[PDB]
């Protein structure tokens, strides 16, 4: 007559991280023509509100 | 009196108001206006210009 006895206790902890980093970058001929008065604007509003329009 | 007063005023209101002038639009400094304005006031048939300034 044989008996027989077992036990087990499992236990695991885990951590994970993860990191992404992205830099898509578009290259298109559009931008490049609105790129014309973006600085120019800047003084389009100056002399309007400043300066004087006669001669 | 009072009627014919307050119609003098409209009348001459409108006397004053009315002078006409011709507005020429261009940079502030530049100075093909001012031999545009010298041609055109002297006789001038034809006038050469570019298509930075359009007279329309």
């Amino acid at each position: 007559l044989r008996n027989g006895e077992s036990d087990t206790k499992r236990n695991t902890q885990s951590q994970n991280e993860m990191n992404r980093t992205g830099l898509t970058k578009q290259y298109l001929i559009d931008n490049l023509q609105k790129l014309y008065s973006m600085r120019d604007t800047i003084f389009k509003t100056y002399d309007k509100e400043c300066f004087l329009h006669i001669w | 009196c009072d009627e014919l007063a307050e119609i003098i005023l409209s009348r001459f209101s409108l006397i004053m108001q009315s002078k006409f002038s011709k507005i020429f639009l261009s940079d502030i400094q530049d100075e093909t206006i001012n031999q545009f304005i010298n041609k055109l006031y002297n006789g001038a048939p034809f006038i050469k210009t570019d298509k930075y300034i359009d007279p329309e």
